[PDB]
Formats: C-alpha cells, structure tokens, sequence
C-alpha cells in the first residue's frame, strides 16, 4: 500500500520551495540561478504530488472521475518538457548559459574569439541599441549587462526558439556626439531580405 | 531536430493566435 | 471530519494551473494579464492545500514534527504577501498596470496629460536610450514597447520599490545622425545628486 | 506607509548581500 502521508510531506515540501521562488529577487546571476534551481525542484515536487495523489485514487479505485485532469496535468508537462528541451538548444545556439538563467522571449548574441554575447531582449525590433560603458566595463541593453571581453561586431543576431533576425551596425555615437561622458551607443538596423 | 523546430513554430504562434481570436469578446468584457 | 479527498482534489487543481502557468508566453498584454492571473490563482490553491494538509495533520495528531515547516511556509506567503502589496504600490507611483503586468526590477516612467509612460528595465544605468519608431507608433526599451500617445519629456524616472533615478535628456539622434530611418533615439544621462 | 518603505529597503538589500557572502564559497565550488 501507498501510505497517505507521503502525499502531506511532499505537499509541504512543495509549498516551502513555490513559496520561496516567489520572493527571490532577479537582480545578480546567482540568484537567477538559484531561482532556476527552485524552480526546478518546485517542478519535480509538483510531478511527485501528482503521480503520487493519482496512484493514491488508482489504489483507492476512485480515479475515473479524475482522469480528464490527470491527462490534462500530463500534456502540460510534457509540453513543459518540450519547451525545457528547446531552451538547452537556444543555450546551444546562443553558445551560452543565459537562455536558461533568463525568461526572455529572445537574445542579441554575437561571437567573438575570447567570448559569445548573449543579452536578453524582448521583441524584434527594426534597431537595436547596445549601450558600451567603460571603465565596469560593459555592453547593456535594457538594462541588461554584460561584462566587456572584446569589441562589437559589425553584425549583431537576435535569437529565439523559431527565429533569427540579423541586426547590421548602422552608427557609433560617441561622447562628442550625445554629451554622456564615458559612454558609446552602437546602433544596429534590422536586415531586410 | 531541425525538421521538428520549423514544425513547433507555426503551431505555437497558430494556437496563440486563435485563442486571441476566441477571446476577444470575453478580454473586452473584463475591460 | 476533514476529508483526505478535498486534499486530492486540491493538488490536481495545483496541478493543472501550475503546469499551464509554465508554459503560457509572455508576448503580448494579454497573455501577460492571463499568466498573471494564472499565478494568482496557483499561489490560492497552494494556500489551500498548504492549509488543508496542516488541518488534516493537526485532526490527526501529527503536526508537530511538521510545524517548522508549515511556519516557514506561512512566514514565506507573508513576506509575498507584503511584495504583492508592494507591487500594487509600484503601480500606484507609476500610474500604470505594468508593475502588475511585467517583473521587471525597475520602471522607466514619465508623465504626459494623456497619458502614463511606464516601460520594464532591468537595473539602473548611467543612460538610458528610447527608442521611437513613428508610423505602429511606439516608443521601445530592450523591446519592451509602449504606444505613443504623445512626446517625450526633458526629465524621466526609473522606479523601484525602493528608490528613484532621474534622468535627463541629452541628445536626440535623428535619422540624419544614424541613418536609419524613421527612427528616433532619445538619449539620457542619469542625474547625480 | 512610507516609513515601512524605508525599513523595507535596506533588510532586503542587506540580506541579499548577506547570503551572497554565505555562499561565496559553496557557489565557487559548484563552479
């Protein structure tokens, strides 16, 4: 028999860690990690809720009236797992880690010798401005940063799941330019085909 | 997994799509 | 006196809200509004099944090598409880939804008779570039994308729950400047104080 | 409300950075 206590712990433990993902602030990387990680667990728990409270209703004989949801539960997940596939395959794209620490439906990424760029970003967009700060030194982009390893690239790629947009540098506006002291807008327009 | 992505693509967008369709009335009477 | 089953029922509801929660895109207002929503409704039902399994623990008898865990779980909803009321407030200083809508850290915010402007940004930078593309007509931050309703202003602020950076506006870049065309870059540099 | 705003800010601020230094050695090791 499957004792029904397993259920009440694993209902505990889920609540402890879905309540502690909704209050960890997204600011630094370990935290997006750390978040990534919670969330991750909360899932597994969830799976382990599930399965376990079915096999309770199969072993009860009770599951019929609840198979519709049971199945529903299922195709979510599995969509779930396929959306967590694609997402190692944008990292595999992007040559980087960000496509999981980030929630962003896409990725301005560019490649250099020492270092692959990958910066959230949210639509396709027909400009792009990266914003270069010196000395910490960092490229940013609505606010996201990355450390600066190397220069930019005449052209930029934006990533997500289906697509990519090729982004063509069009203008460097220096400090003389605009008055901000010690900073640099590199501005990319969309390529059209 | 190439032929798989270009077939996931226009699915995903698809359904969006058409459950904006569906509920439009429905998102108009919350507003 | 408290049926095991509401306990059953409960999880599966978790369940099925949580997992579609995990996979709804966060495009366009919308959906945005649906998946918060969604999660409103999966943090409901995990206060419920929390609470249910506490009650069925305490009418059995044993809670107590369980109580650090329950009141972790309700310490953890209070602390969310107060971010939620701190969210409502950002929308308050904001005069906007988008607090509501978006979790991004910070809100780039200005005020204009008709309307509100407040765009998502992820953390406070020495400048910051809007974007306007006229004619759909819209003002843009890391591809985050706000209607225009009308024009920009000298000053903008960056909110949090906590703080507020004034900016102003430096430059404006036409498409003489950049060469591309039909697009605007506002440029401005953080006050210091 | 105000008030509570401001004893808000820092508690959090201070302890983000209080467990970053906590974990500095053990997120070196995972690394």
């Amino acid at each position: 028999s499957l004792p029904f206590g397993w259920l009440i712990v694993g209902v505990a433990l889920l609540a402890v860690f879905q309540s502690a993902s909704k209050i960890i602030t997204l600011k630094k990387r370990w935290q997006l990690a750390l978040s990534k990680g919670v969330h991750f667990v909360c899932n597994l728990l969830l799976l382990f809720v599930t399965v376990y409270s079915h096999l309770l209703l199969v072993a009860a004989g009770l599951e019929a009236p609840f198979l519709y949801l049971y199945a529903l539960v299922y195709f979510l997940q599995s969509i779930n797992f396929v959306r967590i596939i694609m997402r190692l395959w944008l990292c595999w794209k992007c040559r980087s880690k960000n496509p999981l620490l980030y929630d962003a439906n896409y990725f301005l990424c560019w490649h250099t010798n020492c270092y692959d760029y990958c910066i959230p970003y949210n639509s396709v967009t027909s400009s792009i401005v990266i914003t270069s700060g010196d000395g910490e030194h960092d490229y940013q982009i609505g606010g996201y940063t990355e450390k600066w390893e190397s220069g930019v690239k005449d052209c930029v790629v934006l990533h997500s799941y289906f697509t990519s947009d090729y982004y063509q540098l069009y203008s460097t506006q220096l400090s003389t330019d605009t008055g901000v002291e010690h900073v640099t807008f590199f501005i990319y327009n969309k390529i059209v085909d | 997994f190439s032929k798989l992505r270009e077939q996931l693509g226009p699915v995903t967008q698809e359904f969006w799509d058409n459950l904006e369709k569906e509920t439009e009335g429905l998102r108009q009477e919350m507003s």
